[PDB]
């Protein structure tokens, strides 16, 4: 999530948005024994400032 | 059974256009009653050689409805020889009666319902008779061979 | 400089979902209870109640 700029193609035109959406992001990880991807289809809700 | 298919919030820019797939095949994973639309979605043309070896390892379904909520299938063959249902066809060449029916991967692509919305899009497999299906099989895979 | 009074409209879609729940019921009981598999007795009723 740091070397990826396609966020920026995602433009933003309200920090509103930035805030309500930190606090509703999708998992991005599995509840494996090891820590592997996730099928996005599925989501899950995970907040991370 | 009948699969169920649940669907996000759509634009109606892209709803009208879902809606004329109405008699085309999709490709799940697994059997269960219930499933979402980005479950069953295949990514953008590529490879014509691995996705007709992916279909195999995987059993076809054809939708019926589409509701603005909701959108049925139908597990094509697990147990049932004789459910008479319909399917549009989307190859060139036209399939007269008599004959049966493959599922064959297309070809340059250019065949997606590219939803923006979703983000997502769905390349639905096209269908040929049995006659002409062997033969590009048989092309294909002899220029596989000829790249050795 | 003066500034005039702002007017604004604005929109919001709705969000749409569904649930289920299963029910599922035994072909002894779905012949107990119309009668298809009923019989003439004193026992059958014990199990039909």
């Amino acid at each position: 999530k740091f070397f990826t700029p396609a966020e920026a193609v995602a433009k933003s035109r309200g920090l509103a948005r930035l805030i309500a959406d930190t606090g509703a992001a999708a998992s991005p990880t599995s509840n494996g024994e090891y820590q592997f991807k996730r099928p996005v289809g599925a989501g899950e809700l995970v907040e991370d400032p | 059974m009948e699969v169920d298919i649940a669907l996000p919030t759509l634009s109606p820019g892209d709803l009208s256009a879902l809606q004329r797939c109405e008699g085309r095949v999709v490709f799940l994973e697994t059997l269960r009653r219930h499933a979402t639309l980005r479950e069953v979605a295949l990514p953008c043309g590529g490879d014509v050689l691995a996705a007709m070896a992916a279909y195999r390892r995987r059993f076809a379904a054809v939708i019926t409805r589409v509701t603005p909520h909701r959108m049925l299938a139908t597990p094509l063959g697990v147990g049932g020889r004789g459910q008479s249902l319909v399917l549009q066809n989307t190859g060139p060449f036209d399939l007269t009666n008599g004959d049966h029916v493959c599922l064959v991967p297309p070809l340059l692509g250019d065949e997606c319902l590219r939803l923006t919305s979703a983000n997502l899009e769905l390349r639905f497999p096209m269908t040929l008779p049995l006659a002409q299906a062997r033969e590009l099989t048989a092309r294909v895979v002899a220029r596989a061979a000829e790249t050795l | 400089p003066a500034d005039q009074p702002v007017h604004n409209y604005m929109i919001k879609r709705l969000d749409r979902r569904s649930l289920n729940a299963a029910f599922s019921i035994a072909v002894e009981a779905l012949g107990l209870i119309s009668g298809e598999n009923l019989d003439g007795t004193h026992i059958s009723s014990a199990m039909r109640l």
